């Protein structure tokens, strides 16, 4: 299929950075879109095969290079607060009646200073013996918060292994500060499962959140710690 | 070369047929597509008209209809399941134009809104598993007619509402979540426009 990375990404204006995009499909044409709220899908640039790469709807500030079947790689020149977005890269057989397969895009933010990022804290709250004794049910809350960019992951893990069941995660963080130009931002979840697996000692709940942030090869002078990409947890024990 | 989908938002109650609307302006013969984008992900193919039989059929049980006529390709589903709430994207490609990639309308957000056969609003209190202190407010059960509002309160956190499967129990339910680092649960959904019949433990 069609592959991208890096997923996410936090620049400094002014730095450059390449996406890369590999399919494995010996599709001819790749290309490159841009997709903003309430502006749909906006094609960069594409390519009809190696050597040759065509300009797209807004080819203005990128750059691109074809010399494999297999990779587009899609270059930021001089990171600017406008090129903050989702890129998706999409590949296909040459013929019109060719449908194009997309990869899972890159969740991409410029910033002026990097001393706006920080990760979140999470905190995971226990099911209440009302829900259990009026339901029979439990539901087990997290809430990751302080964190920008919005570059985050929040997963639920049960004795060991990740689960999606009975798990519905808000939409849309929720800003702290909804008058700030860079609020940080909050985001709940809530895992809910039987009265009596919670009550169960031997089950064991945690609530993980991957937050995208800073690299290596990323400077950091502040005294706080350097908000570099990590996975922040809380965990609880099933309870008599 | 464009299409258009007119609305931007589309809500369809769980069960019921479902309607994604979608319009094209194209020179010659047009080559239509429509693509499902679920939270966080990227575009998934549904189906494509090409040419021959107007009604055609795609992924997931979805399906459109070419209208040449009303130079439409409306996308269609008998039965809405509440995972099929997603943003959904309409492409062309003018068959004069030269193999140029695909041109995509802005795109529809359409929402399942799930049955709640057995409400039972309630607002309960969970405590942090790490310390005393902390807490959140959750407000669960309602049936999907409430509508959870903002907090006044600057200081007060209030989530809007979620829908959660318990597929091993065929079960559903919405949950909005409050808490503030000021605050009571009694009052924490006041603001809103709760349910005469919220239990209160």
């Amino acid at each position: 299929g069609v592959t991208q990375t890096p997923k996410f990404q936090v620049l400094k204006t002014g730095q450059s950075m390449t996406l890369q995009c590999a399919q494995d499909m010996n599709h001819e044409y790749m290309s490159w879109y841009r997709q903003d709220p309430g502006m749909g899908l906006r094609l960069i640039h594409y390519s009809v095969g190696a050597g040759i790469t065509d300009q797209g709807e807004v080819p203005n500030g990128y750059n691109v290079s074809r010399s494999t079947t297999e990779d587009f790689p899609l270059r930021l020149l001089s990171a600017a607060p406008s090129q903050t977005s989702v890129y998706f890269c999409a590949s296909s057989y040459v013929s019109q009646n060719n449908e194009q397969f997309f990869g899972p895009g890159t969740r991409l933010t410029v910033l002026e200073d990097l001393k706006n990022v920080f990760p979140p804290e999470v905190a995971v709250f226990e099911p209440s013996e009302a829900e259990i004794s009026h339901t029979q049910k439990a539901t087990l809350v997290c809430l990751a918060t302080g964190f920008y960019p919005d570059h985050v992951e929040l997963s639920w893990w049960v004795n060991g292994k990740e689960v999606h069941s009975g798990v519905c995660t808000d939409p849309q963080p929720l800003k702290e500060q909804p008058a700030l130009n860079d609020s940080r931002y909050s985001l709940s979840s809530r895992l809910r499962v039987s009265a009596t697996f919670w009550q169960n000692p031997r089950n064991h709940f945690r609530c993980q959140v991957q937050f995208y942030g800073l690299s290596e090869n990323d400077e950091w002078t502040q005294d706080r710690a350097k908000p570099v990409t990590q996975i922040v947890s809380a965990e609880a024990w099933g309870r008599a | 070369q464009s299409v258009a989908q007119p609305e931007d938002q589309v809500n369809v109650a769980e069960g019921n047929p479902l309607t994604v609307k979608c319009t094209y302006s194209v020179s010659g013969n047009p080559y239509l597509f429509w693509y499902v984008q679920y939270p966080n992900r990227g575009l998934q193919f549904l189906l494509k008209y090409i040419t021959g039989d107007n009604l055609v059929k795609g992924s997931y049980g979805f399906e459109a209809e070419f209208n040449k006529s009303q130079t439409s390709f409306h996308l269609k589903k008998p039965s809405a399941l509440v995972s099929d709430s997603a943003l959904y994207f309409c492409a062309v490609r003018d068959m004069n134009s030269g193999n140029t990639p695909l041109v995509f309308g802005k795109g529809t957000r359409l929402s399942v809104i799930a049955n709640i056969q057995k409400p039972d609003p309630a607002v309960y209190q969970l405590r942090d598993s790490k310390s005393s202190d902390k807490s959140v407010c959750l407000f669960t059960d309602f049936d999907s007619q409430t509508n959870v509002s903002q907090s006044k309160d600057s200081d007060v956190y209030i989530t809007d509402k979620c829908v959660l499967d318990m597929r091993s129990m065929d079960f559903k339910s919405n949950s909005a979540v409050a808490w503030s680092n000021k605050f009571a649960c009694a009052n924490a959904f006041n603001n809103s426009i709760i349910p005469e019949d919220t239990f209160f433990p």
